[PDB]
RNA sequence: CCCCGGGAGGGGAGUGAAAGAGAACCUGAAACCGUGGACUUACAAGCAGUCAUGGCACCUUAUGCGUGUUAUGGCGUGCCUA
RNA sequence: CAAGUGAUCUACCGAAGCUAUGGAUUCAACUCGCGAAGCGAGUUGUCUGGUAGGGGAGCGUUCAGUCCGCGGAGAAGCCAUA
């Protein structure tokens, strides 16, 4: 058939965010707002009072059956 | 004398430079050479050779020598009338530049620019 | 002294084309008839809706597009430049009317 | 498409000043010189008139103004310049008084300075511009 | 694959430099200063496209009451009296041109003076 | 650095502005009355060496 | 081979499709320097542009059409970052 | 000799607010080609200042596959252009 007339399903393919690159969209700061937002990123489940700091009740093992309703 | 495409107009029309001569790569700055040349300009070629005999710049020399090749080429290669020549155009342009680094106080250096000149001049049968 | 004034015009310049905002009147088909607020069609003239009792017909001449323009917007210090092409259509109408 | 006249016309005029309040005669002269009267046509062109003020010495200065009005001028020197004259010292040179008022009520640009050329003031009831036989004006308009 | 700037920058730059034309000094021959001049030129363009209409309104007004005062009226008075006379609705442009054809503007003045007595 | 220093680079226009004063003057040359060449006034005709009579060699 | 020159450099002649390739040897942008020409400027206050109109000049996407320049009027506080 | 000021009456000027004429965009509804939404639309109402930021459609450069082709009677690049 027409290898030139292969067409990807509309949708599916979508273009990448090219970030820097102009006051036509997402200019100077690259979607980042003028901040203490700077390259070498550091943290993901942390603030400093942590509060995932509730207490624990603990067993080690487990074992279980395959189910056949 | 119309032609049809470039290559033939190139192979049967060699395109000459009447009255023209250039002194390429003269080792002087174009500014001074221009002072002399500006006095020469639209002038009878005799007076050109005169004024140049009696004008005190170091650049009067090469500008005089080039003023001659014009004359020569006008009268030999181009068959003109020397009793009728004049400086239809003359100008100086910039050559390359001999950059020489030179020492200076307290460790730094510095770049002196010995400029060069392309002195061209071009003579013609001043009619009217 | 003929006057395309505003959108529908009313002034004595017998017999020449001139440009207007548009019509829909295809080709020469328009033959648009005109009001008249005052024109001197014979030295004499009037306004007091006696001009309205007169009218000037005009053949349509042709539709056209005006010269290209670029709308350009800018504001300091905030990025924000805007380039945008524009040109406005018109209808050219010949005049003949009373 | 608006009309833009060429201006072959030169228009001479003779305004008397005796008893007219200075600012008022001033405004009439400034208007007549700037254009205004007649359809102004182009602001671009100095198409106004030549005014020939006479009897400038006799200008009235209603109120205390005759000795209150202190024209002031500044020499470059930072020794105190700002010399000042009483306007009762229009006796020194009455035309200056008239010529000052008018230039105030004229544009300050290149063309305005060029306009000041069209004012001719003579403190007496006489003038030498007979060769242009100026038309007389009156002094004020009516509703 | 590499994809260096190549032809593209020079072409945008020449587009600005050609917009430059008779710009004084570096304003027309160095790119950056040409670009920046054209920013402020944008400002001036759009706003003047607005302003010119205030301008010609002003000029027609000047001429119209100049003619109105030629006959002992004035713009306020003549424009209102014309408005009172079965609304003439001539544009201020058009009333000027009749200040280039005096015999008519005269009758418009007499007509405005009527619908006003 | 260099106590006084210039503030903005000077314009291509103003720089040639100052220079309207460097044009050379051409000599007022004159025709020598014996050698039929050109000579500076109140000097000795270089071509023939003459000065009414003749002072210098060649 | 010839010409001007101590030379450097060049102008011819000749080879070659081409020297609009000549050994500072493919193209050869821009800054930057010059020559010539059009239009212009020595009473003038200026982010250098913008709108408007007159003058002058030219007509190869081009005679209502412009294009280049210019005089005068109005308007007008570079860019970016912060 | 108000162009000062208290009250009062009007006529005009005055903005990118309102309006006239033209046209485009956003969303909504109504109409259609289809076989499926939704695409291309056409009509009316409507919307359309914008910094960080979210969303949508796109322009251009190199390289690769496929197609279509151009090129010494001249490719690319460069330069001028209404
Ligand atoms: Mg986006
Ligand atoms: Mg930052
Ligand atoms: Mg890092
Ligand atoms: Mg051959
Ligand atoms: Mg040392
Ligand atoms: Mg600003
Ligand atoms: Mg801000
Ligand atoms: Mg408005
Ligand atoms: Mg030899
Ligand atoms: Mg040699
Ligand atoms: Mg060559
Ligand atoms: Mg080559
Ligand atoms: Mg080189
Ligand atoms: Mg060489
Ligand atoms: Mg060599
Ligand atoms: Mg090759
Ligand atoms: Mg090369
Ligand atoms: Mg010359
Ligand atoms: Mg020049
Ligand atoms: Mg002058
Ligand atoms: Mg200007
Ligand atoms: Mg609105
Ligand atoms: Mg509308
Ligand atoms: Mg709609
Ligand atoms: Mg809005
Ligand atoms: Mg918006
Ligand atoms: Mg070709
Ligand atoms: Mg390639």
């Amino acid at each position: 058939m027409k290898l030139h007339d292969l067409k990807p399903t509309p949708g599916s393919r979508k273009d990448r965010k090219r970030v820097g690159r102009g006051p036509g969209g997402t200019d100077k700061t690259a979607g980042r707002g003028h901040k203490g937002q700077k390259s070498r990123s550091g943290a993901g489940k942390g603030a400093f009072f942590e509060g995932g700091r509730s207490r624990l009740i603990a067993r080690l093992p487990k074992r279980g059956f395959n189910n056949v309703g | 004398a119309t032609f049809r495409n470039k290559k033939q107009r190139k192979q049967q029309v060699k395109l000459r430079k009447p009255g023209f001569a250039v002194a390429k790569y003269v080792r002087m700055s174009p500014r001074k050479v221009r002072l002399v040349v500006d006095v020469i300009r639209g002038k009878s070629v005799q007076d050109a050779e005169d004024l140049l005999r009696f004008i005190p710049r170091s650049a009067s020399e090469p500008v005089a020598k080039v003023l001659n090749s014009a004359k020569a080429n006008a009268l030999h290669n181009d068959e003109m009338l020397e009793d009728r020549l004049f400086v239809k155009e003359a100008y100086v342009d910039a050559g390359p530049t001999l950059k020489r680094l030179i020492p200076r106080a307290r460790g730094s250096a510095n770049i002196i620019k010995k400029r060069t000149s392309h002195i061209t001049i071009i003579v013609a049968e001043k009619g009217n | 002294m003929f006057a395309i004034i505003q959108t529908g015009g009313k002034q004595y310049r017998v017999s020449e084309g001139d440009v207007i905002r548009v019509e829909s009147l295809q080709g020469e088909a328009g033959d648009k008839v005109e009001l008249k607020a005052l024109f001197v069609g014979g030295e004499q003239t009037v306004f007091g809706e006696d001009a309205g009792k007169y009218t000037v017909q005009a053949e349509v001449v042709e539709h056209g597009r005006g010269k290209k323009i670029y709308i350009r917007k800018y504001k300091s210090g905030v990025q924000y430049r805007r380039r945008t092409g524009h040109r406005q259509n018109f209808t050219a109408i010949k005049i003949l009317g009373i | 498409k608006t009309y833009i006249p060429k201006n072959d016309e030169q228009n001479w005029v003779v305004v008397d000043a005796s008893g007219v309040p200075l600012g008022r005669l001033a405004t009439l002269i400034a208007s007549r010189i700037r254009g205004k009267h007649r359809p102004d046509f182009t602001p671009n062109m100095i198409q106004g008139d030549f005014v020939v003020v006479i009897n400038a010495a006799q200008v009235a200065l209603t109120g205390k103004k005759l000795d209150d009005k202190v024209y002031t001028r500044y020499t470059g020197y930072q020794g105190g310049l700002k010399t000042e004259t009483a306007r009762e010292a229009l006796s020194k040179h009455p035309e200056r008084v008239i010529e000052h008022a008018v230039f105030g009520m004229l544009p300050k640009g290149r063309q305005g300075r060029a306009m000041h050329t069209r004012l001719k003031v003579y403190a007496g009831e006489t003038h030498p511009h007979s060769a242009q036989k100026p038309q007389v004006l009156k002094t004020q308009p009516l509703e | 694959p590499r994809a260096k700037t190549g032809i593209v920058r020079r072409r945008r730059h020449k587009k600005v430099l050609k917009r430059a034309k008779g710009f004084w000094g570096s304003r027309s021959k160095q790119y950056r200063n040409a670009f920046q001049t054209l920013l402020n030129a944008a400002t001036y363009e759009y706003r003047d496209r607005r302003n010119k209409k205030r301008d010609f309104r002003r000029l027609w007004i000047q001429r119209i009451n100049a003619g109105a005062r030629l006959h002992g009226m004035n713009y306020s008075t003549f424009i209102n009296g014309l408005k009172r006379a079965n609304i003439d609705l001539n544009r201020k442009v058009l009333a000027d041109i009749a200040a280039r054809e005096p015999e008519a503007f005269k009758a418009l003045v007499d007509a405005s003076r009527n619908a006003r007595q | 650095a260099k106590h006084p220093v210039p503030k903005k680079k000077t314009s291509k226009s103003k720089r040639d502005m100052r220079r309207s004063h460097h044009a050379l003057t051409a000599p007022n040359l004159t025709e020598c009355p014996q050698c039929h060449g050109k000579k500076l006034s109140h000097h000795i005709c270089p071509n023939c060496g003459y000065y009414d009579g003749r002072q210098v060699l060649a």
